[PDB]
């Protein structure tokens, strides 16, 4: 995913 | 024109005295023109100046071949020295009188009687040799011997034709020569000579001493042991890690990492100083230059040597290049020479590196069988390097250009786990972190250490305070601080035209053209990762940073945007929840905002009116927020997953990307109004944004299509670049120039291509861990002026905010709480639309600054709120501390729960170590393990493999070189026995390899193996659009697009060509450039009268249709009724 | 009423004509009438946002805000405008704070445009032609065309105000337009262009009939009037090759 964390 | 040699040959002038021949006469040698070569060159047996790389490089450069000299070591040991003799089995060169005495001193033997082979301690044939000098018997027959001066010749093995034996190892301290009477050694100038073979320093310098870390603090004591003094007691649970000393100005320095500090004292103990305490979060080891009185450093958050004034000012780093893991350092300002030791670059290659002490001419000094080089020391008399390593687990010294390579300790039962090393006279002090001991060795040849002091803690770097260790030199430096502008120093002595120095300027500032000046930095690319937010130059040349890293002890940095006119830097915290300012130098750190903070992605700077803008995606909202004062207001409410945001403060524009499933690119005023998507078609996951002020065009990257694109401000001519290889997940993209820097999380490395169309991809950085945005840093960029920043006028004339609109006009607005006045310009309380609330709500301790914790996080001993205030005044008859922490039993002070009883006084009443239950129940680790003393639990296997794993030592003691080992482990050659786990692993535990020599790549069946056969990959990575293999084997044979078609599950937008996935397939979002993909031959989904579905979201419950919750994602189950409850409770 | 309605976006006068709404309440009478500018309609209107608010109410764009012309009615455009140094070696202070270099002092035409007109204090050697008329103290020398009509071209000067207007609807030699006010001379009375925007200088009938023109003028057939020795002169002069 495109998560940052 | 050429040359006429003697032969009639017409020769090239380069040749002229290249101490090469030429020709037969060797006319071109006959007068010759040299000088005393380079810093960065090597001089032959001849006077040859040689390139410094050539050296050991494996071809025979000069003649005789005296740039080769033994580069290896642990040879055969053939040709052993006179009075030496050479055991047949074993090939060790030991002492002629050592053969036949009764001890098998050689591993095998060789050199005691045994009657398997035939090979006892009889005389046969030495009364027919007759040597000249002295016969005497061996296993193997009878040999001769003679006098100093000599070597047996063995050629008859009776005569001994003349030798220097001078030349052989560890004959005399320092130098020595053959002038007359053979071998006769010398002693430098302040050294006496004793015993006839050993310098002595004077007693006209005084007695010496060494200072070594115990391991929590500083220590002194005498050169043999008999009184130990504390010198600094590390407060604040620190620990001195490395130490050094300046004997002129009778300072001692030391770093202390776990407090990120470094400090300075007088050798009294008195005065202590602390030098750095910014941005130096791990530093290891430190070296000081007595010549131009400046401290040269080594950190380890950010790989980086750095060199600092004894004060602590103007800080200029030297080398970050491909440093990976430096821990080893020292200096010969006499020479010029900085030596330093990583154990393991950015590449895979460990290696000791040799420069200028300015950085500029780096050198591979030691490359092969190398490990992890752990410390360095010089012996600057004798002109060689004395290093250690951790995993081969030797000592080892070369000459300083890296020659002559000799063994001083090997094994690991003598040298298990060294660390720090420095010399003296005849004995090389150096630690050991599996001993745990400071020990007392030899220079020469060594066999076994002395322990000198024993700790209970690992010890680490040590120096011997004395004057001998700093000679006198003259300082080139020494006056007009060398006409450099900010700050000189030495570079080697022949460098810079024979000045001997060169001039850096601080990080604020770069040279000048014509040097020597001093100016601003202009521009410089800047990125932030989870470490750190660096600054680096577009040239890659200049690799050096321009700005001293921001770093934290917990660090998560996200979104940053600059300030040219303040030479200030914002950056977001992920960890904190921090926005922060500071400046280039790293001077003032203050916090922009700290309340109401949930994960904000992305910082920009509206820098003509003031603003700074950023992007929550936790509130699902970007807010606004001015530095004159400091107003707030969020201007956009209900976003999905928005990112990175950018603001054109004279066109009046913002730009924000939100890469929810129909993701959109969308613009608004930045005001917050008139918010309309411009880009919404064929977009998946556009993290990055930019804008091209020289053309006023926007880009744009995607993560799902890997595709970088750029439009106008209005959406309009919409244009892709070219492919770009190994792109596979970009996040942060900027523009300069005429480049395009783009972050890549697969890499995790910065790229740079080509502005106008796919470009060639250099890369600029690589291997930056999680490296998350990238910023153009410009001082230029950031001017202009509109009606917001107008000379007669006061930031537009608009009370608080004031933001730029398109076609060159202002419209003010005003924060949280306060409406506009009648006047449209400025504001007035609003308590009843938009009423004040508090910092936080209940169940949380406000913090004095805006940031706000769980009340149980009140004192508890931890620094939460990052301004102390969650601790302060703890322990009073209200103000408990909580019971997950110890309270020390009176005065008011109280620790963490962790810190009780863990055999360290923290507790200012010494309550926190009273009274523990020291002793350990009936009890024992499981018994397959081993059980230390201090009971932890091991496997077995960590035994004896030179790794102190205990952290006590207590399963490395009584590991004697006997040959043995345990049946499940893998023993090296008399190096130390490895566990299983670790033999056939791609990686030589081994000081030869052994562990690694001849096995199969037997990959696991879900791994892929490279074709040439050099490793296995994870079955992730086949094909997945980046080399994962040296072969290029991974991306070889994928599945590709039939030409012009698309994939097989990917369906085609027939307006121009693109493919969109399968479930992109009438799913009521037109992602195609003419809505192709969702054409008449589909039927829109409905729902059960229970639930309602919006005009893309899911279906959801008629229940909470205007209830407040933006259930559908589309906002359009509350836009269709406001519904307002409008009355009391 | 008159048959026909404005767009949307036009503010709509009692007197008929559409003029844009950024120009109602503007200090500046638009519809001709000053019926757009009225306290009726000015006191239930707030400026628009991209737009100045003067001390009255009245909306001025924001590019009129310290521009050394005073458009607020209050001064307000100008109060607190924190102006640069004027360097006297070079500028004359204006009574607005401008400054320009004195070679534009009595030049012949106010350039500070201050309400005092301190910079058309004028001092030049006079005898002005009477063409090039003396606009009385503020000796404003400027063509006889910007006299009798209706619009300020010389301040207080002689300008439109009725002292000459007063003798034969304009100087005893020139005519007038009758609307809007305008005054030009004999030769610009029937010379083929429509000087006055109701056509008053080239009318219906130029003389007792479409083209009776003048007792000296030749008659043309699409209505012109030339001179006597314009006739077959060869070049065009009726425009219609009347004479040619
Ligand atoms: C490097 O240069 C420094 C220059 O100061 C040398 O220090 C000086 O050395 C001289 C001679 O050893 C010292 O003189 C003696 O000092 C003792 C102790 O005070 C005194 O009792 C004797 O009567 C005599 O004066 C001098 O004090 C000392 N000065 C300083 C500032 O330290 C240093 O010896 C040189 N070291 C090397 C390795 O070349
Ligand atoms: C003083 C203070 O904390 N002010 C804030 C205000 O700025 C706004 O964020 C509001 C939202 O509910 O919460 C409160
Ligand atoms: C030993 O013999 C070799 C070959 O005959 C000769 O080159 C060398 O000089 C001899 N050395 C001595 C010291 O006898
Ligand atoms: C760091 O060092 C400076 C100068 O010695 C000192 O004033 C300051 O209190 C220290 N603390 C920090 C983190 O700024
Ligand atoms: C190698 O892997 C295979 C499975 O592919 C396994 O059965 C075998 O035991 C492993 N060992 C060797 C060297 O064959
Ligand atoms: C006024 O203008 C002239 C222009 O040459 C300049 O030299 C002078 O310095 C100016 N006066 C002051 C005091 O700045
Ligand atoms: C002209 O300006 C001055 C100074 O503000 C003022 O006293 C005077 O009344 C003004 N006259 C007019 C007609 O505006
Ligand atoms: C070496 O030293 C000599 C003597 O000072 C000259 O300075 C020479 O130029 C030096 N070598 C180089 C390469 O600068
Ligand atoms: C004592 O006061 C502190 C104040 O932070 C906490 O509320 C703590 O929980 C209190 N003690 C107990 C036993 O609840
Ligand atoms: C000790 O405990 C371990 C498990 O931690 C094993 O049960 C082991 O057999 C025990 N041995 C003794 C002697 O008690
Ligand atoms: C090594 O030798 C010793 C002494 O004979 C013991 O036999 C020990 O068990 C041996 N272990 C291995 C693995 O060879
Ligand atoms: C995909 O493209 C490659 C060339 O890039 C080859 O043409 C390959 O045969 C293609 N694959 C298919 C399935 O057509
Ligand atoms: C919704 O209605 C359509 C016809 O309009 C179909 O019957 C479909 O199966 C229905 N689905 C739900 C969940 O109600
Ligand atoms: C004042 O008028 C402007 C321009 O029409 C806007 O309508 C503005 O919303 C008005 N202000 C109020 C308070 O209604
Ligand atoms: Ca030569
Ligand atoms: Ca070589
Ligand atoms: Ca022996
Ligand atoms: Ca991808
Ligand atoms: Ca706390
Ligand atoms: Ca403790
Ligand atoms: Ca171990
Ligand atoms: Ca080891
Ligand atoms: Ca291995
Ligand atoms: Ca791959
Ligand atoms: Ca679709
Ligand atoms: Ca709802
Ligand atoms: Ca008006
Ligand atoms: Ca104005
Ligand atoms: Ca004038
Ligand atoms: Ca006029
Ligand atoms: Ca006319
Ligand atoms: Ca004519």
């Amino acid at each position: 995913x495109n998560x940052x964390x | 024109k050429e040359f006429e040699c003697g032969s009639g040959e017409c020769i090239l002038r380069a040749y002229v005295c290249d101490h090469d021949n030429d020709c037969e006469d060797n006319s071109d040698e006959r007068n010759c023109n040299y000088d005393t070569c380079g810093g960065h060159q090597f001089t032959c047996s001849n006077g040859q100046c040689i390139n410094q790389n050539w050296v050991c490089d494996g071809d025979d450069d000069c003649q005789d071949s005296g740039d080769e000299d033994g580069c290896e070591s642990n040879q055969s040991h053939h040709r052993c020295y006179p009075r030496e003799w050479a055991c047949p089995g074993s090939g060790r060169c030991i002492s002629i009188d050592k053969v036949c005495d009764g001890v098998p001193d050689c591993p095998e033997g060789d050199d005691e009687n045994n009657v398997t082979s035939g090979r006892t301690c009889g005389m046969g044939v030495c009364s027919v040799l007759n040597c000249e000098y002295q016969c005497h018997q061996t296993p193997f027959g009878g040999e001769c011997f003679c006098p100093p001066g000599h070597i047996i010749n063995s050629n008859d093995s009776r005569t001994c034709i003349d030798f220097d034996d001078c030349q052989i190892w560890g004959i005399c301290d320092q130098k020595c020569e053959n002038r007359q009477g053979r071998h006769q050694c010398l002693c430098e100038e302040g050294y006496i000579l004793e015993r006839g073979q050993h310098c002595k320093s004077s007693d006209s310098f005084s007695a010496a001493s060494v200072i070594f870390s115990n391991g929590r603090d500083l220590l002194v004591g005498d050169l043999h042991g008999r009184n130990f003094r504390i010198l600094a007691e590390s407060k604040n649970r620190g620990m001195v890690m490395g130490v050094d000393f300046h004997y002129q100005k009778h300072r001692v320095f030391w770093t202390d990492p776990m407090q990120e500090k470094v400090f300075s004292t007088d050798i009294n103990g008195l005065n202590t100083q602390e030098i750095l305490n910014v941005s130096v979060d791990t530093p290891e080891n430190l070296a000081v230059d007595w010549i131009n009185n400046k401290l040269y450093l080594v950190e380890t958050k950010v790989n980086r040597i750095d060199v600092v004034n004894l004060e602590g000012n103007q800080r200029v780093t030297l080398i970050t290049e491909n440093l990976g893991h430096p821990r080893g350092i020292a200096l010969d300002p006499t020479v010029g020479y900085l030596f330093f030791s990583d154990w393991g670059s950015l590449s895979g290659q460990p290696k000791v590196e040799r420069a200028f002490m300015d950085g500029s001419n780096r050198k591979d000094l030691v490359t092969t069988k190398v490990g992890w080089p752990a410390g360095i020391t010089l012996d600057l008399v004798s002109k060689r390097v004395y290093w250690v390593d951790s995993r081969y687990d030797y000592i080892e010294t070369v000459t300083y250009d890296g020659i002559q390579r000799k063994t001083v300790a090997r094994g690991g039962s003598l040298v298990p786990h060294p660390f720090g090393i420095s010399l003296f006279e005849e004995h090389v002090f150096f630690t050991d972190w599996t001993k745990m001991a400071v020990m007392k060795a030899s220079k020469f040849t060594e066999t076994n250490p002395q322990v000198y002091h024993q700790s209970s803690l690992r010890p680490h770097g040590v120096t011997v305070y004395h004057a001998l260790r700093q000679p006198n030199a003259t300082n080139p430096c020494g006056s007009n601080n060398g006409g450099c502008a900010q700050v000189c120093v030495l570079s080697h002595r022949t460098d810079n035209g024979g000045l001997g120095y060169r001039c850096k300027c601080e990080f604020g500032f770069e040279l000048d053209d014509d040097e020597h000046r001093c100016v601003a930095v202009k521009n410089f690319l800047l990125f932030s990762s989870k470490t750190a937010v660096r600054g680096i130059p577009f040239t890659l040349s200049t690799q050096e940073d321009v700005m001293v890293p921001v770093t934290g002890s917990p660090s998560f940095f996200v979104g940053i945007d600059f300030d040219a006119q303040h030479s200030t830097v914002f950056y977001s915290d992920l960890s904190k929840d921090i926005i922060y300012k500071q400046k280039i130098d790293g001077t003032g750190k203050e916090v922009i905002t700290a309340n109401r903070l949930e994960s904000v992605e992305c910082l920009t700077f509206d820098w003509i009116s003031r603003n700074l803008y950023w992007t929550d995606g936790g509130l699902k909202s970007v807010t606004v927020l001015r530095l004159a004062d400091k107003s707030r207001r969020q201007i956009i409410s209900n976003l999905n997953n928005p990112r990175s945001i950018v603001v054109h403060p004279t066109a009046g524009y913002m730009f924000l990307s939100d890469w929810f499933r129909p993701a959109k690119i969308m613009r608004a005023w930045s005001d917050g109004s008139h918010l309309m998507p411009i880009v919404n078609t064929s977009l998946g996951w556009p993290n990055g944004l930019a804008i091209d002020w020289s053309a006023s065009r926007l880009y744009w990257v995607d993560a799902f299509f890997d595709k970088i694109e750029h439009s106008t401000l209005d959406g309009l001519d919409r244009k892709r670049l070219g492919h770009v290889d190994q792109m596979t997940h970009p996040f942060g993209l900027t523009v300069f120039k005429d480049n395009v820097f783009i972050t890549d999380w697969r890499l995790g490395a910065i790229i740079r291509v080509r502005k106008s169309d796919g470009g060639d991809m250099t890369v600029i950085r690589r291997g930056i861990s999680s490296v998350m945005h990238v910023k153009a840093y410009d001082a230029d960029l950031q001017t202009g002026s509109n009606y917001c920043s107008q000379t007669t006028h006061a930031n537009g004339d608009c009370s608080h905010f004031c933001f730029p609109v398109p076609n060159f006009q202002r419209v003010c607005g005003c924060p949280y709480g306060m409406k506009l006045q009648r006047d449209q310009m400025t504001c007035e309380g609003d308590p009843a639309r938009e009423p004040p609330t508090q910092q936080c709500g209940s169940l949380s301790f406000p913090c004095n600054n805006g940031k706000c914790v769980p009340s149980f996080f009140r004192c508890d001993g931890v620094d939460d709120c990052h301004d102390n205030s969650d601790e302060h005044q703890c322990g009073v008859f209200n103000n408990t501390c909580s019971p997950s922490a110890f309270a020390c039993v009176r005065g008011g002070q109280c620790i963490p729960g962790q810190w009780h009883c863990d055999r360290q006084n923290d507790c200012l009443d010494g309550s926190d170590e009273q009274n523990c239950p020291t002793h350990a129940t009936s009890s024992t680790c499981p018994s397959t393990s081993f059980t230390c003393d201090n009971h932890v639990c091991i496997p077995k296997d960590w035994v004896c493999d030179t790794d102190n794993d205990c952290s006590d030592g207590s399963d490395e003691k009584n590991c004697q070189a006997s040959g043995t080992c345990q049946p499940t482990q893998f023993r090296c050659p008399d190096h130390r026995c490895i566990s299983p786990l670790y033999v056939c692993d791609g990686d030589k535990d081994c000081a030869d390899g052994s562990d690694e020599a001849g096995c199969v790549l037997n990959c696991t069946s879900a791994q892929f193996k490279c074709a040439d056969g050099s490793s296995c990959i994870n079955s992730r990575y086949r094909c997945d659009g980046v080399y994962d293999c040296r072969d290029n084997s991974d991306e070889a044979g994928c599945p590709t697009r039939p030409p012009g078609m698309c994939h097989l599950d990917e369906f085609q937008c027939q307006g121009d060509g693109t493919c969109i996935p399968n479930t992109w397939e009438c799913d009521g979002h037109p992602d195609c450039i003419h809505g192709s993909d969702e054409h008449t031959g589909c039927v829109p989904k409905t729902c059960s009268p229970t639930h309602f579905l919006c005009d893309n979201g899911n279906c959801i419950y008629k229940a909470w249709i205007c209830d407040g919750d933006n259930d559908c994602r589309d906002m359009s189950d509350e836009k269709d009724c406001p519904t307002q409850p409008f009355h009391c409770p």
